[PDB]
């Protein structure tokens, strides 16, 4: 509407301007209704596909993994290197900017002293063992998954990782629903 | 199948038409099936008739009358003692159907057939405090005991 | 023919 | 099965077995008496519908039920669907020693107690109060001991007590999001009718208190009760498992 | 000031005049029922539209008639009372006049013979009680208005989704009230298709072929004409200018020597300009320019006799010099462009395969039933039934003119059936709006969709049962013969009960009354449903259908909706809506004329809103009715904008009329945010009555229009003066200026005591006169449940503060003081009835004898000797309220116990127990007690007893009836007999009897004399008749279920106190649960030390922005400081000089309001009572859109001497301290929400199984256990708790022999199971073995 609601609740509303609120209220209520349902579908979807995966190893001996860098984009970063690599299982030894020099040995759970340290040096990017690579038949190894839990261990042989992701993924669903030139805004 | 048996049955020298007795041998096929499978619980065919007797002499006088036909009222207008009425108004109802909805009236049906976990619980103290009180008693008179 | 799957019609024909 | 008043109850197999079984001796009946042949592929026509009904019903006509408008329920339909076999009792059941009512504040509790109250207590932990009584001495026969809980004497009360010292109780509420749900507390016995909840799990749980409602399962092996003491309680989920970052943040 | 008014009187602030009066709230009901009775004497509305609709009954050109001559409805055996208790319907008979005439064959037509068949009883109709409640089968119900999509024609537009390319695809449809669908459509190709109902996709022009319409006639309908002629060369066209508009010129368009237009240049406005001016008619073109076109009829040559061209022909240089040859001159072809005026039907026709008629036909009766031969006779007999039959069609009255307002007609009156110029019409505007010119509608405006009511709905059913009474009737009058049979024997009434029976009884707008409140039967007899038969689904309905659309403003409440699966599917009405002539909703605005603000009051749909521009209800006026300032805010077409002062049409009649009743019940509603308001007005009807009902200290004023409105109050009939006050009854003395004639007499009003309400709560009513009281016709007698002096009052308001308190209301939760319940301010009375039945079994009859096996005389304490319970009797769970024993045998018992019976020497009972007993938990008093016996048993000693209490409360209730009219018609008969002949000393020494006895010597008051005697005979053998009546009727027998003996029903009345975990709300949107019962010496105090009542959460009000609870709190606490101030000047006692000084004071105390009060009122006695009756609080008024303000509270504030700022000091109960930062203390109405926590507590160990799959049967009557769902198992399997799940899925539910056994090894005190296999697995693999598959267990 090209006029606004010009009085606060202090002081009180008159017809035609409560009358214009009650619009986006019942639009409100009924979009939460709805989207209830459609989150609860999805989830289950979700668990049904990915159920019967669980940690049957220790180490499969995997020598890749997949490179982590930040997500900077635009004139902002989105989030920083220490929150994406924090927990997981180094894929092959990282090197600092100065040559020849191991600041962090092969695979060896990160946790927060090493990414302290990796924050102090000008590490960039570090290779990390995902679960999509791993090699174990029949699940997955406790070495390729990670330590992020409830607890502050690595993972344990014997966990359904499957579910806790299914969970994961779907519990916060209900929250869900020219330029010609480019300038740099940092030296 | 009653039309098969009228053609089987028919005799043309009398003149007649052969629709009025295949019309007769048709009702009387169809009222006769009607009358046997019809029903979940089946009842005989005397008994079918004499509630469809009750229902016309009932619906007559209730239009008759105005409000409606008692029991009593409709053991006086016929020939008969007044329960085989009652009887006849127990015995002509049709079974209800567990997937009515409410859930279904089937989830609300329970199982009168089982025993309850206490009263096997008991029956086993009972077995074994009648054991020991047997063991209490002699060896011969036991013996007797547990045999008669 | 329509391709009828009701056997009345079918049996009327 | 008979109900109240001389009414039956009847489940539509049994239409739809008789119906098949009808139709299959009205055709054995035309095929020894040499009918002529329309009759006799109207027959086999009539029992192929009724057979093809019987097993999966709503794929021709959805033959109706009498007295009653409501499509029959044929045998593939118990299987399937969302209240089949599969999904409503075979991963779905309902249990025993469970209760539930009205959850309260309680903010004089620790971090792994709940406030249970008295009668739910009593009702969801008879069994073991009677093996308590037999045991002590207090009642002599099984019988007794079921008379003496229902009289509510006073060493009910303190055998209650007894059993109820180091035994958890899980507490679940209705919409199970995450794993977070369910969580095991040490009851203490109390007065009233509702349960009383920490604070600092209603966030977990997602609960408030304007009517809300909590069930309460007892776990009886000693297998499960060990589960629910050593990965369940209260006390040992403080991180959540979607991020390491802690969930008993004060309000 | 009328006198209940005057007893208390609310300072009502607001400052609107009124100029309209709120209606009677339940007149839908009650108009919907009346116009259905509503005998009347033109064919209309009611039930004589039925009649005659059906009537006369024709035979197949048989001779005879049957015809209808009028009706009429009986009177109802029991009234509503009879039919509660027994638990019949409340109806009455339907008697109608029916003639039968027969024609002799054959002759000219003349009556042979008529016979006149009297009164053949049809069925039963149910009847509405005062109050528009029905009694169906002893319980009362409400018949909710339905929002269906009304009958007509409706253009749509199926946007976007459609081949994801755009190109929006306009379509049509035809909505009769009875018949199939019609519709049409268009595709991307662009050729207009059409569907039956739903049947598969046509070519549009089959139908308009099986009209019996030929091309040619269809290009003519559908098409403009160019004209052709070769001039003697070069195709001499005609040409008019104005088509020429929007076209590029390929040619020289050149005439009278001049060239207009050149080649290459496209014709523009200016060339359409001069073309114009200029008169150019005729020009030439090349043959090439008319290579393209289409010829619209078809050419033959005269000579030949061949035809050389058909009609819908694509033209050519062939054809074209074929033509010429043939001595063709003129040729027509079809106008046809790419923007105005598209080819869609002749590119239909291309696709048609149709050719004539009965091709049509048969195509359309192969589409409507395929699989079977068609034939010419029944294809043109199934089209001649679809739309053009009187029978399976017709549209409505209001269809039609929905019908003829769409199509821009004259005429609102027609058929009710098709024609060729409806479907043509129809046609012609879906093209139009294709083309570019028209629009489509919307189908959520509420001048599309109309309102059904129970007349509308019941007459349906009736009709649909006449119409199968008729077929019978014919098919028997047609097929039998038709010489003696009676018009009583050709009739069943089955049908016809049947279907109003199916109809009243079991549907899903018959709905179980909601009678927790009066505010609850208000809003559920003002329901709109878009559900139900002929209307949406729940799980079907969409984002939109249920949207505030800019037309529900004054006619449906846009915040009172539930918050459920159906939100926005029920739209409760509004307060000043009504209904038109047809079924669309209206509202009033005042009439403004030249620059006047006049009073006269118009009701407008939204078609006719949609044209005016309505000014705005709080719009200044001054004492003339203009407009005070010159640009005056209102609102023209779904959108508001300044305008002008003299271009305003109307204006809104009130500031409430776009809220309802519920909604216009929250003070301060501007001020609370949509949520917490709909929130609010949905928890108000929730509310459980109390024990003592006070009122609101800050109301609204709808008050009292509730409580009277609604038939809980005893309203009085007439005037006059209280004669006699007691707890059961009222006898008013009427006035001597509204008696009539005769029958001087009295009123009698007998007062409702404890009964049970439908969701069992209690109903009472008590006096709220006193002896020798005037009393005003209208005002209120007897307060119902819930009421104060005819105010309603649904909870009751208490001190709050607002504060933290050691986390106690950390949550919503509350924390409440004891005082609170010390003085027994929300407890509550429920009543419950429990049934105990006596069967018949196989075995033998059940009895319900006192004596009852191995119970002790404990139990048989309070059961009498024919095994019932006193009345007055307190029990406790557990107890017998009924004794009954039930036979059996042969029980077999096992060797041990008969060992046992051996040594002890026990003898087995033959009689089992079922005895009926109080429910665990519940302790109560019982306060009555039923028994019915079925006819020819015998009667215990109990049930006579009974019925001889019965008949002597008959007796004595006929007694004093005629006693008090008798004093009355005594009073009448002085009156009277004063005329011939006045002798006061006659009358004093006379007795009554004498004053009729005594005759005159000679004249007409012999003859009135003896006609009174004779009079008084009658009289007196009436009343003998009707005390005959009562008796048989008290005695006679019971009609019970087949096998049923006896029934005994117990009522208990139960006591409910509050307790923690109990739901509590306010007004506006703030629910809670009590968390504690705090002592009195806990709670913060004030400086007088006046402990606070309730302690409230800050933390609420920020994040949900609802302000208005607290303006409430601080006018809550000025009216309290007020009353007390009166109080403690009423204490002691001043003198009535400064009583009536302070109350005129703070009466005035406004800002320009219109209260308007004494000094008038009585010298002392009027003032004092005032006094009284405000000393614990002057109410106020606070209407919704027009309240109270900030400074005016702090007015009142100042005058009760209360800080202006609304807070105060308060200190520690338990430490003594103060608190810092001054709290926020008042007054707030607070509700008891009917959720108490008494009725959610559960919990069982074992109990009962189900039938098929052994698992315990979920549920609350039943212990049954929690559903352990699968979210629940998911949980479980995200640990690693495999013993807990195996056991919550092996043990505790269905296995049956590890059930046994860990409930024993459970008892020995060892704790370990043996799982074993669930029975619904073998269930499920007999189940899908009982297919064809063969599913085993392998082993390997
Ligand atoms: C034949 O009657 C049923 C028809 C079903 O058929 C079916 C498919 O077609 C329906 C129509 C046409 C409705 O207009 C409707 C409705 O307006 C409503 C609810 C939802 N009701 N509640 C469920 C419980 N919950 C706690 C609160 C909400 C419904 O489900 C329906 C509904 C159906 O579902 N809502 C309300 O009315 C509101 C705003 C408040 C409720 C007040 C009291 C509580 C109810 O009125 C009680 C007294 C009963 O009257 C109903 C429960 C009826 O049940 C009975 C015994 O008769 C029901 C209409
Ligand atoms: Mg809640
Ligand atoms: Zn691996």
């Amino acid at each position: 509407i090209e006029t606004p609601i010009t009085a606060n609740f202090r002081e009180g509303l008159n017809v035609l301007q409560y009358f214009i609120s009650t619009h986006g209220a019942r639009k409100g209520l009924a979009d939460t209704a709805l989207k209830t349902a459609n989150s609860g579908y999805l989830t289950r979807r979700l668990v049904d596909v990915a159920q019967d995966l669980v940690v049957t190893e220790d180490d499969c001996g995997t020598h890749e993994g997949i490179m982590m860098t930040p997500v900077i984009e635009g004139g902002d970063v989105k989030e920083p290197l220490r929150d994406r690599v924090l927990g997981r299982v180094t894929a092959e030894d990282v090197l600092k900017p100065g040559t020849a020099d191991i600041l962090v040995p092969r695979n060896t759970l990160l946790h927060e002293q090493w990414c302290d340290l990796l924050e102090e040096n000008s590490v960039d990017a570090v290779k990390v063992r995902s679960v999509v690579s791993c090699d174990t038949d029949f699940g997955v190894c406790a070495h390729c998954y990670g330590r992020d839990l409830a607890r502050g261990h690595i993972i344990n042989k014997g966990e359904a990782i499957g579910v806790i992701a299914a969970q994961s993924i779907g519990e916060p669903g209900t929250q869900l629903t020219a330029e010609s030139s480019i300038q740099v805004k940092n030296k | 199948i009653g039309l098969m048996k009228a053609v089987d049955k028919f005799e043309y020298r009398r003149g007649y038409k052969f629709s009025t007795y295949a019309t007769w041998w048709i009702r009387q096929a169809i009222t006769r099936s009607i009358a046997d499978q019809a029903r979940t619980i089946r009842i005989p065919v005397h008994m079918i008739e004499t509630i469809n007797k009750l229902n016309r002499i009932s619906r007559q006088m209730l239009q008759e009358m105005g409000r409606e036909p008692t029991p009593e009222e409709l053991a006086e207008r016929m020939l008969m003692p007044e329960d085989k009425i009652r009887k006849v108004l127990k015995i002509a109802k049709e079974p209800i159907s567990m997937e009515t909805p409410i859930s279904h009236l089937g989830d609300f049906i329970e199982d009168t057939t089982l025993e309850l976990p206490l009263d096997s619980a008991t029956t086993e103290s009972l077995r074994a405090a009648t054991h020991d009180v047997l063991a209490g008693l002699t060896a011969r008179e036991a013996k007797v005991l547990r045999m008669r | 023919i329509g391709r009828t799957t009701d056997p009345v019609r079918m049996y009327m024909r | 099965v008979p109900l109240d008043g001389g009414r039956f109850a009847t489940s539509d197999l049994n239409d739809l077995y008789r119906r098949v079984i009808n139709r299959n001796n009205r055709l054995k009946r035309l095929l020894d008496l040499a009918a002529p042949d329309i009759i006799v592929r109207n027959e086999k026509r009539m029992l192929q519908e009724a057979v093809d009904a019987l097993l999966d019903n709503g794929r021709r006509g959805r033959a109706i039920t009498g007295s009653n408008k409501r499509p029959l329920k044929s045998l593939a339909d118990m299987i399937k669907g969302k209240q089949g076999r599969f999904r409503q009792n075979l991963l779905g059941k309902r249990v025993d020693y469970s209760g539930r009512s009205v959850i309260t504040v309680g903010p004089y509790l620790r971090l792994h107690q709940c406030g249970l109250p008295k009668k739910m207590a009593l009702e969801l932990f008879k069994p073991f109060i009677y093996g308590k009584l037999e045991l002590r001495g207090l009642a002599t026969t099984i019988k007794a001991a079921k008379k003496m809980v229902e009289r509510e004497e006073a060493v009910v009360w303190d055998i209650l007590d007894e059993v109820i010292r180091e035994h958890p109780v899980l507490l679940n509420r209705a919409p199970t999001l995450h794993r977070l749900g369910i969580q095991a507390f040490e009851p203490v016995l109390i007065e009233g009718k509702a349960i009383q909840l920490h604070p600092l799990v209603c966030a977990a749980y997602n609960a408030d208190f304007d009517g809300d409602q909590m069930a309460v399962h007892v776990p009886l092996t000693l297998e499960a009760q060990l589960e629910a003491r050593a990965l369940m309680m209260s006390t040992n989920n403080i991180l959540s498992p979607a991020n390491g970052e802690p969930i008993i943040v004060p309000s | 000031y009328s006198y209940t008014e005057k007893k208390r009187i609310r300072k009502d602030f607001g400052k609107r005049p009124q100029v309209l009066d709120v209606p009677y709230l339940l007149s839908i009901q009650l108009d919907s029922f009346q116009k259905f009775i509503e005998q009347d004497p033109e064919g209309q509305y009611g039930l004589e539209a039925a009649f005659r609709s059906v009537f006369p009954i024709q035979s197949y050109s048989g001779n005879s008639e049957l015809q209808y001559v009028s009706y009429r409805l009986g009177e109802p055996v029991f009234d509503v009372q009879e039919c509660q208790i027994r638990g019949v319907t409340y109806s009455a008979p339907l008697r109608v006049k029916l003639r039968l005439v027969i024609y002799e064959r054959e002759a000219p037509e003349g009556t042979v013979k008529d016979i006149k068949e009297q009164e053949v009883y049809m069925g039963e109709i149910p009847l509405m009680t005062d109050n528009g409640t029905f009694v169906i089968n002893g319980t009362e119900r409400v018949i909710v208005s339905q929002l269906h999509r009304s009958p007509g024609v409706f253009f749509d537009s199926d946007k976007g989704k459609t081949h994801s390319s755009g190109k929006v695809l306009y379509n049509a449809r035809i909505i009769p009230y009875r018949g199939s669908w019609l519709d049409f459509e268009f595709d991307p190709k662009d050729n207009l298709f059409v569907r039956i109902d739903r049947r598969r996709k046509l070519p549009a022009t089959i139908i308009l072929r099986a009209l019996n319409y030929t091309t040619e006639q269809i290009l003519d309908l559908f098409f403009e004409k160019v004209i052709f002629e070769i001039r003697d060369n070069k195709l001499q066209m005609e040409l008019v200018p104005e088509r020429l508009r929007g076209e590029t010129a390929s040619f020289d368009i050149e005439a009278n020597g001049k060239v207009y237009v050149e080649k290459g240049r496209r014709i523009t406005a200016r060339h359409i300009r001069q073309l114009e001016k200029d008169d150019v008619k005729l020009i030439e073109v090349p043959v090439e320019y008319i290579a393209g076109k289409v010829v619209a009829k078809d050419y033959i040559d005269e000579s030949t006799g061949e035809l050389i061209c058909a009609a819908n022909m694509e033209l050519s240089l062939d054809l074209l010099a074929k033509l010429s040859q043939s001595g063709h001159k003129r040729i027509e072809t079809l106008f046809t462009n790419d923007l105005d005026h598209g080819p869609y039907i002749s590119e239909t026709l291309r696709v048609d395969p149709t050719n004539d008629r009965l091709s049509a036909l048969v195509e359309i009766y192969r589409m409507m039933r395929p699989g079977e031969p068609p034939t010419r006779e029944a294809a043109e007999s199934l089209f001649e039934n679809l739309f053009f039959s009187e029978d399976r069609y017709d549209l409505s009255a209001v269809g039609r003119m929905k019908f003829n307002r769409s199509l821009l007609r004259e005429e609102i009156e027609g058929s009710g059936i098709l024609s060729k110029d409806d479907i043509i019409d129809v046609m012609k505007k879906l093209i139009d709006i294709r083309n570019g010119k028209g629009e489509v509608d919307d189908i959520d405006h509420l001048g599309n969709r109309r309102i059904r009511s129970v007349g509308e709905m019941a007459e349906n059913q009736f009709r649909v049962g006449l119409v199968r009474v008729e077929r019978a009737v014919k098919e028997r009058l047609s097929l039998g013969d038709l010489d003696t049979l009676m018009p009583q024997d050709m009739i069943n009434a089955k049908p016809i009960s049947a279907a109003v029976k199916e109809f009243f009884g079991s549907s899903q707008l018959s709905q179980f009354m909601d009678q927790n409140n009066p505010l609850s039967e208000i809003t559920h007899k003002r329901r709109i449903s878009a559900l139900g038969p002929g209307g949406l689904t729940r799980e079907r309905a969409g984002f939109e259908v249920r949207d505030v659309h800019p037309t529900h403003y004054g006619r449906v409440c846009p915040i009172e909706t539930p918050e459920g699966p159906n939100i926005g599917l029920i739209n409760s009405l509004s307060v000043y809506a009504q209904t038109n002539e047809y079924g669309f909703l209206e509202t009033p605005y005042r009439k403004v004329t030249d620059g006047v603000v006049t009073d006269e009051i118009h009701y407008l749909s939204a078609i006719e809103e949609g044209n005016y521009v309505i000014a705005q209800a709080n719009s200044n006026l001054d004492e003339e009715g203009h407009f005070v300032e010159d640009l005056v805010t209102c609102r023209s077409k779904g959108e508001s904008s300044l305008f002008s002062r003299d271009q305003v049409d109307y204006m809104d009649v009130s500031t409430q009329q776009v809220v309802s009743v519920g909604a216009s019940l929250i003070p301060f509603l501007e001020h609370d945010d949509a949520n917490r308001a709909l929130m609010g007005a949905n928890m108000q009807r929730q509310a459980v009555p109390t024990l003592r009902a006070d009122k609101p200290l800050v109301g609204t004023g709808m008050e009292r229009a509730v409580a009277v409105d609604s038939g809980v109050t005893a309203v009085a009939k007439r005037g006059g003066v209280v004669q006699y006050v007691d707890a059961s009854r009222i006898v008013i003395k009427v006035n001597e200026d509204e008696m009539y004639p005769g029958e001087a007499g009295i009123d009698i009003y007998n007062l409702t005591k404890y009964t049970r309400s439908n969701q069992n709560t209690c109903i009472n009513q008590m006096p709220c006169v006193s002896l020798g009281e005037p009393v005003e016709r209208g005002d209120v007698l007897a307060d119902g449940p819930s009421t104060d002096l005819g105010e309603l009052a649904l909870g009751q308001n208490m001190r709050v503060a607002f504060m933290p308190w050691n986390g106690y209301n950390f949550e919503d939760s509350i924390l409440v003081s004891e005082r609170v319940v010390q003085e027994d301010r929300f407890t509550t009375i429920h009543i419950q009835e429990l049934a105990c039945v006596s069967r018949d079994t196989k075995l033998g009859p059940e009895e319900i004898t006192a004596d009852i096996p191995n119970v002790g005389e404990a139990a048989l304490s309070k059961l009498d000797e024919s095994g019932i319970v006193y009345i007055g009797a307190e029990v406790t769970g557990g107890d017998i309220l009924v004794g009954k024993v039930t036979p059996k045998g042969e029980t077999q018992l096992t060797p041990e116990e008969k060992l046992l019976r051996a040594i002890f020497g026990e003898k087995a009972s033959d009689v089992k127990d079922s005895s009926l007993r109080v429910p665990n938990g519940v302790s109560g008093t019982v306060i009555d007690v039923q028994v019915f016996t079925r006819d020819g048993v015998e009667k215990d000693k109990r049930a006579l007893e009974i019925e001889e209490m019965q008949l002597k409360q008959a007796k004595k209730d006929l007694s004093e009836e005629l006693q008090i009219l008798e004093a009355g018609l005594f009073s009448r008969i002085r009156a009277v007999l004063v005329a011939g002949g006045v002798e006061a000393e006659k009358l004093d020494k006379l007795p009554r009897d004498r004053w009729l006895e005594l005759g005159l010597t000679d004249e007409e008051k012999q003859n009135q004399l003896e006609q009174l005697a004779e009079q008084y005979d009658e009289l007196k053998h009436e009343f003998e008749k009707k005390l005959e009546a009562k008796r048989r009727k008290i005695t006679q027998g019971d009609d019970l279920a087949p096998g049923v003996l006896k029934i005994v029903k117990v009522y208990l009345a139960v006591k409910r106190r509050i307790q923690p975990g109990d739901k509590m709300a306010g007004r506006h949107g703030n629910k809670g649960v009590i968390s504690k019962i705090n002592p009195i010496e806990d709670m913060p105090y004030d400086e007088n030390g006046t402990p606070v009542d309730i302690v409230l959460n800050p933390l609420g009000v920020p994040s949900r922005m609802n302000i208005g609870q607290i303006l409430e709190t601080h006018l809550g606490m000025a009216a309290k400081g007020i009353g007390d101030k009166i109080n403690a000047m009423l204490k002691q006692q001043q003198e009535v000089a400064k009583l009536r000084e302070f109350i005129q004071r703070a009466y005035d105390l406004g800002a320009d309001v219109r209260q308007k009060v004494d000094l008038s009122t009585f010298s002392d006695e009027e003032v004092m009572r005032l006094a009284e009756n405000l000393r614990k609080g002057m109410p106020i008024a606070t209407p919704v859109f027009d309240g109270a303000k900030e400074a005016e509270i702090k007015e009142l504030l100042k005058l009760g001497d209360l800080p202006t700022s609304g807070q105060i000091r308060l200190y520690d109960g338990r430490t003594g301290e103060q608190f810092e930062r001054p709290v926020t203390v008042g007054y707030m109405y607070m509700l008891k929400l009917n959720h108490l926590v008494d009725d959610k507590m559960h919990a069982r160990s074992t109990g009962s199984y189900s039938l098929v799959t052994q698992q315990p049967l979920g549920g609350k009557a039943q212990f049954g256990g929690q559903r352990f769902g699968e979210m629940e198992v998911w949980a479980l399997e995200a640990y690693g708790a495999a013993y807990t799940l195996q056991e919550m899925l092996t043990v505790k539910s269905d296995d049956v022999n590890g059930r046994t056994k860990m409930y024993k090894n459970i008892v020995d005190g060892n704790h370990q199971m043996e799982p074993g296999m669930p029975e619904s697995f073998n269930v499920l693999l007999k189940e899908i073995r009982s297919l064809g598959i063969n599913i085993e267990l392998e082993d390997e």
